[PDB]
């Protein structure tokens, strides 16, 4: 029943912007406030403003006065916010959620939309470079670098080895993303099989011993 | 005292 | 703004144990003789949205079981499973809507309390295919420690190196609830074409002398 489906994820370049959407259903949209809230990567939470729908007042936290616009459509039951001067810092998840009204303030975001990923680079489509790391229990690895956009997928001999498999969360380096990638196996070949969507690119590294 | 709102609507 | 600390930010529990955590707040969040706390609590898990479970400090949204329970007033909360499960392991924040902005703690995220467990450790030179880019990266991973409290430091021919090192921490394991990390020193190629031998040191609890593992260019 009650549902609120935020817009695609979001890649841009700074100084732009975007206007992300949340289409409302489930409840009359204009009888509770709107507020939304951002995450910056591995962070907390924090309340960028909000929407009364029935007249489309707003108020913002002063740190996102001018960067933040914040509308209404009430014939589509759509709430907007547009972000401006996108800097790099201002990379995160953008959540618009309801609030329930009482004693005469919001006192609980009850439902949350499922997000929206906003990516502020300078950086183009790239894809990775893939190296190999090569050495009773061995580990081997597989460097994954210079890639743009998130994500890409590694895999292990396609799936076969799925024991003893770490891949590391990616790192900004140059404004592009590394990841690192381990497997543990016994002793006696081994494929590091990574894709990046993003790039149309599929690459099979064979680890080969010394 | 707390912040205050109107109820919407 | 009002501020919101929690404490403590990680906190390892066993499935079946009474958990509380805590949050403190820089203004009163008690209105008057209402005997209201203008207060909630919310779940996250990884990569979902957060979950309203607690408001007015100690009310249970619906659907909200009563192992979890909200209490305290004016300036100090908390919020208390009575039994956690492993469902229950997620991020915890705390929220005053006393004022505008509302604000948020910083978090208390629950993790799994397992036994003591060494790190293994792995060094990797660069690949010819890199150092062919003139860049070189050696990498050194470290798995399947307990606790998640570690440090990593390299060392150049027996000189440490803080520069170009780069590291990546994974999430508990949801297999054997160790913690992992990947640490990489990202060198020119010329830079390491003039260095002979390449270390690695963690240090943890698991062990009262560093974990070494280097490797020699030459060999």
């Amino acid at each position: 029943q009650v549902q609120l489906q935020q817009s695609g994820a979001e890649l841009v370049k700074p100084g732009a912007s975007v206007k992300l959407s949340c289409k409302a259903s489930g409840y009359t949209f204009t009888n509770y406030y709107m507020y939304w809230v951002l995450q910056r990567p591995g962070q907390g939470l924090e309340w960028i403003g909000e929407i009364n729908p029935s007249n489309g007042g707003t108020t913002f936290n002063e740190k996102f006065k001018n960067k933040a616009t914040l509308t209404v459509d009430k014939s589509s039951s759509t709430a907007y916010m547009q972000l401006n001067s996108l800097t790099s810092e201002d990379s995160a998840v953008y959540y618009c959620t309801r609030s329930r009204y009482g004693n005469y303030v919001n006192y609980g975001m009850d439902y949350w939309g499922q997000g929206t990923s906003v990516t502020v680079s300078s950086a183009s489509t790239t894809p990775p470079s893939v190296y190999p790391l090569a050495p009773s229990m061995v580990t081997l690895g597989c460097l994954v670098k210079g890639y743009f956009p998130e994500p890409v997928t590694v895999t292990w001999n396609s799936g076969s080895l799925s024991s003893g498999v770490h891949t590391f969360p990616a790192v900004l380096q140059s404004d592009l993303y590394t990841l690192s990638s381990s497997v543990t196996v016994p002793s006696s070949t081994v494929t590091c099989n990574v894709a990046h969507p993003a790039s149309s690119t599929k690459v099979d590294k064979k680890i080969v011993p010394r | 005292a707390p912040d205050t709102r109107p109820a919407p609507g | 703004d009002i501020v919101m600390s929690q404490s403590p930010s990680s906190l390892a529990v066993s499935v079946g144990e009474k958990v509380t955590m805590s949050c403190k707040s820089s203004q009163s969040l008690l209105y008057s003789n209402t005997q209201k706390n203008y207060l909630a609590w919310y779940q996250q898990k990884p990569g979902q949205s957060p979950k309203l479970l607690i408001y007015w400090a100690s009310t249970r949204e619906s659907g909200v079981p009563d192992r979890f329970t909200g209490s305290g007033s004016g300036t100090d909360f908390t919020l208390t499973i009575s039994s956690v499960k492993a469902e229950n392991l997620a991020v915890y924040y705390c929220q005053q809507y006393y004022r505008y902005p509302p604000t948020f703690g910083g978090g208390t995220k629950l993790e799994l309390k397992r036994a003591d467990a060494a790190p293994t450790v792995s060094i990797f030179p660069p690949s010819s295919e890199q150092l062919t880019s003139g860049g070189a990266s050696v990498v050194c991973f470290l798995n399947n420690f307990y606790p998640k409290d570690i440090n990593v430091k390299w060392k150049i021919d027996g000189s440490e190196r803080q520069n170009g090192v780069l590291n990546s921490w994974t999430d508990q394991d949801s297999k054997d609830s160790t913690y992992s990390m990947s640490s990489t020193l990202t060198l020119t190629k010329d830079e390491y074409e003039r260095h002979n031998s390449y270390t690695c040191e963690a240090t943890h609890k698991t062990s009262t002398s560093p974990i070494v593992k280097s490797f020699n260019r030459n060999e």
